[PDB]
């Protein structure tokens, strides 16, 4: 309770960053402002999405795509991702950066609850 | 079926399976489908671009390749 967290509300959904804020199941309060009741089988412990972790980010012209995890930078509480696609890097809002259905299953092993 | 993203006014971002012919009365419906929302009280934009009735997703050269998933918006 407490711990940064990326986790999914739907089979087959996208994991989305946020916090839980009370253990009832629990309660999710997410990056983007919506909070709400997830399983806990949907949910990824890890604050910071680990180097080189295939993930989905929302680039500058507004469309998400696949991207890899090559560094991080945390600015008074807020946190950047560097995000490489195709050989480019660039920098995402935390909120800019999400897991499909198969790049938050590969992390399940690992940073999965329970 | 190509996949989509919307933002509605709550902060959640859903999903969307639409076809690159699908008219903007379609996606508000299936909108309409996933979270209740009122056609009529729709706004749907993509990077300041208004996504007005009587017209279709491949009207504004929105949709692409399979890598990419536009996010659209619900507007105010």
């Amino acid at each position: 309770v407490g711990l940064r967290v990326v986790a999914k509300w739907s089979s087959n959904g996208y994991f989305y960053s946020g916090k839980i804020t009370r253990d009832v199941k629990y309660k999710l309060l997410f990056d983007d402002g919506y909070e709400c009741d997830v399983l806990g089988k949907d949910i990824l412990l890890c604050d910071p999405i680990p180097l080189d972790t295939e993930v989905t980010a929302l680039s500058e012209d507004e469309y998400f795509s696949a991207g890899v995890v090559k560094g991080h930078r945390k600015e008074s509480g807020e946190l950047y991702y560097s995000i490489e696609k195709e050989g480019q890097r660039k920098w995402y809002k935390r909120m800019a950066v999400i897991l499909s259905l198969e790049q938050g299953n590969r992390l399940r092993e690992q940073y999965g609850l329970g | 079926a190509m996949l989509i993203f919307v933002k509605t006014l709550t902060g959640k971002t859903i999903t969307l399976e639409v076809e690159p012919s699908d008219t903007i009365e379609n996606v508000k419906a299936k909108i309409q489908d996933k979270e209740g929302i009122p056609p009529d009280q729709q706004r749907l934009i993509f990077a300041g671009k208004s996504l007005e009735d009587g017209r279709t997703l491949s009207d504004y050269n929105i949709l692409k390749d399979s890598k990419l998933h536009p996010l659209l918006r619900l507007r105010g």
